[PDB]
């Protein structure tokens, strides 16, 4: 009934979720880490503390992770093009989304640590700035589990 | 691959739920480390 | 117990100029106090006892260079046990003699 | 195959009910108290949530496992 | 000292690394006394040895849950015997030679009553491992209990800030911090925790056709959006209830938000000043 | 023979891991349980007489197990050896 | 030397344990039992007159198997016993090993070692302790062993096997049993389990005298 | 009735699997490298303990080589369009997300490892986030292997 070539565009949704998110995960990750290894030889003692931005970014690659496989369980064989396109929507939502994020996580967390080795109160806003930036990638996990569920 | 990396994987992420997700909701951990003068000089 | 952190709390010594190091010495035997600084307003090189770490860092000096020649030496060294508190009386000065 | 959800969950739970509250009363007084208690009582809540959640995943079976007919073919033979 | 153990084992579980890394930690913990005389410079290794009590109990929590997991290096152990079976399939249902030669993979099912005898005792059953279907079935698992695990633990998190502000004596603290932040805890996660328990115990095999699915009923209860179509409700009247809840998650925020600034108006912008 | 001693330990730690694991994969071979079928050289032929023939070629690979359990049991042996003679 | 020690009546006692679960584990441990039948078809030419199986003390019944002619076609189909009694089988033979091991090394205790034995009646309460243990033992291996052998007779009864075979359960169709297996070993062996009950719980209040504590 | 043209995809699944991967753990491989070089002329002594970054590039590519042969084993003569396209999503998912985790770590080892020659607390700090990295390789093999297996 349905047209075969339909299951290519909900594998597709299956990889994007991962992946794009996954790259905006790795972008964020070498940022901070960077401006970790900066900051460190100044104030060796703010290391742990300021792994927070990585910890962050970690969670946009979770994101992506569980939209992947929720999609990757909804998929078979026959399913109807609509769907399909439901999960290329998600896929592409929250990986892109999370690509967004990570992005906003690196610079942010970059800038951060460097200036807490100056300044140690901006911490605190360095937080909530990545709170504001780990928002994006939970939009587009929200907005991505709306469309694949549908 | 496993026991090592893996292992050292895993060790590290509990650390971080443990610091991050479970630790937000009560610990403050903004104290002073107590060293009192306790003749550490023996090394 | 664990269960939860110390009940850690604040205080103050006075005692005799002269008494101050053997009892502190006897405080350092103890290991449950930690002290702080009352004079940060000046540097720690510019208090009452100045020559007297002074002497102590040179002799640590003298003894790593003694030390040296032993490792360069066969000679061994002792790690017989035994860790004193230091007199204070003058025999310090028969100590750095 | 007697693998019922009753025994198993009577044994399992007084157990671990066991370990977490009685043995804290014949943990005998000292400064290690607080710790050994805390272990008793964490590792009984633990293991026995882990092992309970186990088993409920599969009380009440919704779907049942695909298998290559080679392994049909032996286990006919093999199992019960 | 249990959870980190526990939460490593829930990530590594498996019967024989977990042997493994017992092994190794026993080898440190006996001859520490050695190790820690004849210390090296060796960074990580004197780290791990610093670590050894921890990765004795890792080790130990690791070969419980690899044993619950019913995995030994991915493994099963058989002890207690299969809760699934084979022949009455071919008894009530309708399996024949022509089948086992022309479906490479089959199927099982537990609609008919001849195949399951209940759950297996102790982990899950050795079946799994080698069955194909493996992945849906230990997913799903996985994920939900990973699930119910991390909540259960942030709730423990969340009471444990209620004994420090006994302590401390902050009565605000209390009353419009750990109440309302437990309460939207509760009301959204432990929800999800109640549905999760609940569906193993209201569906089976021969709801296997219709029975509902909790992402999209979680989902529809956040929209406030619950159709009259598609999979049932959960329970009778459950609708209320589940608007009552997000009505009172959605409350919490402010509950927590707007009255501490309030108060501190109160008793010290006029209180202490009027 | 010689050989560094730390070479020599990881050679005896390594033969007793050999030898215990593959004893625990000989047993359950021998025993023909199911959880490792797919490791068995089975062939097509075989899965119409009877399972007598795939047990014989659990109890093939069970042997094999010991066999390699009895060479890690000369090589932790041997290791030792190295070990006591540093 | 001290054999006058295990010439003593109660060093018999511990001469029946000995021979007995010896006896025991050689009645239960070596048992092969067969079960033979007969099928007539409506198709006369598609009868199995003198159907068999063999099986062992293990009891894995449900592995044991036989192929029976269909009624149909003269295609044979395929059979299986109904359960296993391992749990119990396999505990009580074993059970039947280690008790008497055990009187082995103390009959030898006996022999040679008296002074030793009665070190502050240290032999006569290790001594109660075990039997103690292998008293327990026998007792729950006894028990679970009957109900198996019970459970086992029902199983293997020819009878209950033609039943549940569906070709009487097919129209005109005749069957029958040819040969019903002997259990006289089986039966030995947990009779002799009892007895090996009753012979390590009086041990307990004979080696009260020994302790002292009677 | 299965296309001959379907079974390109697996291949291609396979093909992407090892290459993407391959190419992430070379950069990985890379920048690490060069840091190290850079570093061993002043701290010689932190080789050993600077060269762990190449081996986490060294897992990446191992995730490759697990996917992609894997793929290959399912592969079939007259694999269906549904099957093949979940191994091309497998391949894509695994080669992309190596990509990225490798580009992570071998910025991060490089940065790093520079930054504990100068000071070497920060050691921890390099390993934690090189894990943090490499983890997101270990999602990307996650969801490939999910797809492969369907």
């Amino acid at each position: 009934n349905n047209p075969e070539y339909s299951s290519f565009f909900g594998v597709m949704g299956a990889s994007s979720a991962m992946v794009f998110s996954a790259m905006g995960a790795a972008y964020g990750t070498a940022k901070s880490g960077t401006g970790i290894a900066a900051m460190s030889v100044m104030r060796p003692e703010l290391i742990m503390k300021s792994i927070i931005p990585v910890v962050m970014a970690g969670i946009i690659a979770i994101y992506g992770l569980v939209v992947a496989v929720l999609i990757a369980n909804s998929l078979t064989d026959g399913i109807t093009l609509y769907r399909s396109f439901l999960q290329l929507g998600a896929g592409l939502s929250v990986g892109l989304s999370g690509l967004a994020a990570g992005f906003a996580i690196g610079i942010v967390g970059d800038a951060g640590v460097r200036g807490t080795a100056q300044q140690p109160r901006l911490f605190v806003g360095m937080i909530l700035i990545l709170i504001f930036a780990e928002v994006l990638g939970l939009y587009g996990l929200i907005v991505a589990l709306i469309l694949s569920t549908k | 691959i496993l026991l090592i990396m893996e292992g050292l994987s895993a060790f590290l992420h509990a650390l971080r739920l443990h610091w991050v997700e479970f630790q937000n909701k009560f610990y403050t951990g903004t104290g002073f480390k107590f060293l009192p003068f306790s003749f550490e000089h023996i090394r | 117990e664990l269960f939860r952190s110390e009940e850690m709390t604040l205080a103050q010594l006075f005692l005799q100029s002269e008494a101050a190091y053997c009892c502190v010495s006897e405080l350092e035997e103890l290991g449950k106090v930690q002290f702080r600084d009352l004079n940060p307003d000046v540097n720690v090189f510019q208090r009452k006892f100045v020559n007297e770490v002074r002497r102590c860092e040179e002799m640590d000096r003298k003894l790593r260079f003694v030390e040296k020649e032993i490792r360069k030496a066969n000679i061994p060294i002792m790690d017989t046990g035994e860790n004193p508190e230091v007199p204070f009386p003058r025999d310090m000065i028969d100590l750095e003699a | 195959t007697a693998h019922s959800f009753a025994l198993p969950v009577i044994i399992f739970t007084t157990f671990w009910g066991l370990i977490g509250i009685a043995g804290p009363w014949f943990v005998p007084k000292g400064p290690n108290r607080g710790v050994i208690i805390t272990m008793l009582v964490a590792t009984a809540v633990c293991c026995y949530l882990f092992w309970l959640i186990a088993i409920l995943a599969q009380l009440n079976p919704l779907f049942g496992p695909q298998l290559k007919n080679e392994t049909i073919w032996y286990v006919r033979f093999l199992w019960e | 000292v249990i959870t980190f153990p526990f939460l490593f084992a829930v990530m590594f579980g498996d019967f024989g690394h977990g042997i493994l890394m017992t092994l190794f930690a026993v080898w440190m913990v006996l001859r520490e006394s050695r190790i820690l005389s004849q210390k090296n410079e060796n960074e990580m290794f004197s780290m791990v040895f610093s670590g050894r009590y921890i990765i004795l109990l890792m080790g130990l929590f690791s070969i419980y849950t690899g044993l619950i997991y019913n995995d030994c290096f991915s493994k099963s152990l058989n002890i207690f015997g299969s809760s699934w079976s084979v022949r009455p399939m071919f008894t009530i249902g309708n399996w024949t030679e022509e089948t086992l030669l022309g479906s490479s993979v089959l199927q099982l099912n537990p609609a008919i009553p001849g195949v399951f005898g209940g759950p297996y005792p102790f982990g899950i059953d050795p079946i799994w491992n080698i069955a194909t279907n493996k992945l849906t079935f230990l997913n799903s698992f996985k994920m939900k209990m990973s699930v119910i695990l991390g909540i259960i633990h942030m709730l423990f998190g969340v009471s444990l800030s209620l004994f420090n502000h006994i302590y401390f004596k902050k009565p605000l603290n209390i009353y419009f911090g750990f109440i309302p932040e437990i309460i939207f805890m509760s009301s959204l996660f432990g929800y999800l925790v109640i549905l999760i328990f609940y569906k193993w115990t209201a569906y089976d095999a021969h709801s296997s056709r219709n029975a509902p699915s909790l992402l999209i009923h979680f989902i529809n209860m956040f929209l406030f959006s619950y159709p009259e179509s598609g999979n049932a409700m959960l329970y009778s009247g459950q609708k209320g209830i589940q608007c009552f809840l997000i009505v009172v998650a959605m409350l919490c925020v402010p509950w927590m938000l707007l009255f501490k600034p309030l108060i501190l108006r109160h008793q010290y912008l006029r209180k202490k000043h009027l | 023979l010689c050989c560094g001693p730390k070479l020599a330990a990881c050679g005896i730690v390594l033969s007793a891991w050999g030898v215990i694991m593959l004893i625990m994969l000989g047993i359950f071979f021998n025993v023909h349980s199911a959880v490792l079928i797919e490791d068995v050289p089975f062939t097509e032929k075989d899965f119409e007489n009877g399972p007598q023939n795939i047990y014989n070629l659990y109890e093939q690979v069970s042997y094999n197990c010991f066999i390699a359990a009895g060479l890690y049991l000369l090589l932790g042996g041997f290791s030792f050896c190295q070990v006591r003679l540093n | 030397g001290q054999f006058r020690v295990v010439k003593e009546p109660l060093g018999f006692v511990k001469v029946l344990q000995w021979v007995f679960a010896i006896f025991a584990f050689a009645t239960c441990g070596s048992y092969t039992g067969e079960l033979r039948l007969s099928v007539e078809c409506a198709n006369k030419t598609e009868s199995a007159l003198n159907i068999e199986v063999e099986f062992e003390y293990p009891f894995r019944l449900h592995q044991v198997y036989f192929d029976a002619p269909s009624c149909v076609k003269g295609g044979t189909t395929k059979i299986f016993l109904v359960g296993d009694y391992s749990s119990s089988a396999e505990f009580f033979v074993t059970v039947a090993v280690f008790a008497f091991l055990y009187s082995m090394g103390a009959l030898a205790t006996y022999i040679f070692l008296q002074n030793k034995y009665r070190e502050n009646n240290k032999g006569p309460m290790m001594d109660f302790l075990a039997t103690a243990v292998f008293a327990f033992m026998w007792l729950v291996s006894s028990s679970a062993w009957a109900k198996g052998l019970s459970d086992v007779k029902m199983a293997t009864d020819p009878e209950n096997i033609i039943k549940e075979m569906p070709m009487c359960r097919q129209t005109g169709n005749t069957c029958k049993e040819l040969r019903d297996p002997v259990t006289s070993g089986l039966n030995t062996s947990v009779v002799f389990g009892f007895l090996n009950l009753v012979l390590w719980v009086g041990n307990l209040w004979f080696v009260f005298k020994e302790t002292g504590w009677a």
